């Protein structure tokens, strides 16, 4: 199945707009993903990683993005922070896998990269498996902002500052999470 | 937090102060400058948000000028016209942005006095 | 002095829910004790607290420890510019 392209995409979407792809009616050979020698983090909830290819599911979803290393720990169920609460929420009844590996070589330049953004202001925390991509001047206080920045009017998105000289805790990591679903429909993927 | 600048001045000139931090998360916090006249309350000068901007107090709008420096992680404050009515002590303050609320001024520098 | 003390802060024009309470000592930089009404900073042992909206904000202390001698200050967030007291 075309897991090769999802794991070899030249560019990855921003955290606040995680890139989602659907896979169904295929033949699953997950071992190929182990081609990448490095893996900073590799975990699975609900399924043993060694017996992934011996199961049958209705379909799967791959959600990929790029984050900072010290935030990679916020991609587990029942977590909290500035990522798990406003950019990507995992329901407790989670059955899937999460993979994260460093991307210092390809996603860092001396000048400084501002192509990756993450949300920083929001009124309420996101529901599990939900997305919100709507640029708008966040308003604080009773006064109306009228769509202009100022004392209590800010830009929700914040731009990561990437430089090759940053520490290990700031070099970007590519992250991909696979979610499996099985339902009344026939078990196609196997 | 560290600070420095000009200590003794003469009326009708310009003042420049610099506030420097010693961490690496100097990209996601609001940074404000506080002025305190000798033994008389406090005053609010201006602030710089996360995305390299600035908001100035209306009374001192034109005179004041704030700026950042991400390469060395510093903040610069400039006053165009100094006099004998601006003698005070200046503090460098930080605000951490939370979700829908801002914990204004949760950390203050030692500051410095000017005449 | 000794057991209890209570202070009040008021606003003339406009109402708000945002206020802060700071502490000062002889020649040291001010510290923030309370932010956003009753919400407390994680540095407040001796029950420094105060809760109230509607232009009648209050600051209350349960007991006076040996290191409680300051010039506590109010503050505002909204209605730019912020003004102290
Ligand atoms: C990714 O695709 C590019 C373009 O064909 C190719 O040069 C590269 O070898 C591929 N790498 C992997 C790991 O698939």
């Amino acid at each position: 199945c075309p897991f090769h392209e999802v794991f070899n995409a030249t560019t990855f979407a921003s955290v606040y707009a995680w890139n989602r792809k659907r896979i169904s009616n295929c033949v699953a050979d997950y071992s190929v993903i182990y081609n990448f020698a490095p893996f900073f983090a590799f975990k699975c909830y609900g399924v043993s990683p060694t017996k992934l290819n011996d199961l049958c599911f209705t379909n799967v979803y791959a959600d990929s993005f790029v984050i900072r290393g010290n935030e990679v720990s916020q991609i587990a169920p029942g977590q909290t922070g500035n990522i798990a609460d406003y950019n990507y929420k995992l329901p407790d009844d989670f059955t899937g896998c999460v993979i994260a590996w460093n991307s210092n070589k390809l996603d860092s330049k001396p000048s400084g990269n501002y192509n990756y953004l993450y949300r920083l202001f929001r009124k309420s925390k996101l529901k599990p498996f939900e997305r919100d991509i709507s640029t708008e001047i966040y308003q604080a206080g009773n006064k109306p902002c009228n769509g202009v920045a100022g004392s209590n009017c800010y830009s929700p998105l914040q731009s990561y500052g990437f430089r090759p000289t940053y520490g290990v805790g700031h070099q970007p990591y590519r992250v991909v999470v696979l979610s499996f679903e099985l339902l009344h429909a026939p078990a196609t993927v196997c | 937090i560290q600070q420095w600048g000009a200590g003794l001045l003469k009326p009708s000139e310009t003042l420049s102060l610099t506030c420097a931090v010693y961490d690496e998360s100097f990209s996601d916090y609001f940074w404000t400058w506080i002025r305190q006249s000798p033994g008389m309350g406090l005053e609010w000068i201006g602030e710089v948000t996360h995305t390299g901007s600035a908001n100035y107090n209306p009374s001192l709008m034109s005179r004041v000028t704030m700026s950042r420096d991400t390469s060395k992680n510093q903040i610069s404050l400039k006053l165009t016209s100094v006099t004998a009515a601006d003698t005070a002590v200046y503090y460098c303050a930080r605000d951490s942005p939370l979700g829908s609320i801002i914990k204004r001024g949760d950390y203050w520098g030692q500051g410095t006095l000017v005449t | 002095v000794g057991d209890r003390v209570t202070v009040t802060c008021q606003a003339s024009q406009g109402i708000t829910n945002y206020v802060n309470w700071y502490q000062q000592k002889p020649g040291k930089a001010p510290k923030l004790l309370i932010y956003h009404a009753s919400h407390l900073e994680t540095g407040v042992p001796s029950r420094f607290s105060g809760s109230g909206s509607g232009t009648d904000f209050t600051f209350t202390i349960s007991s006076l420890q040996p290191e409680d001698f300051a010039t506590y200050y109010c503050q505002q967030f909204d209605h730019l510019p912020p003004t102290f007291g």
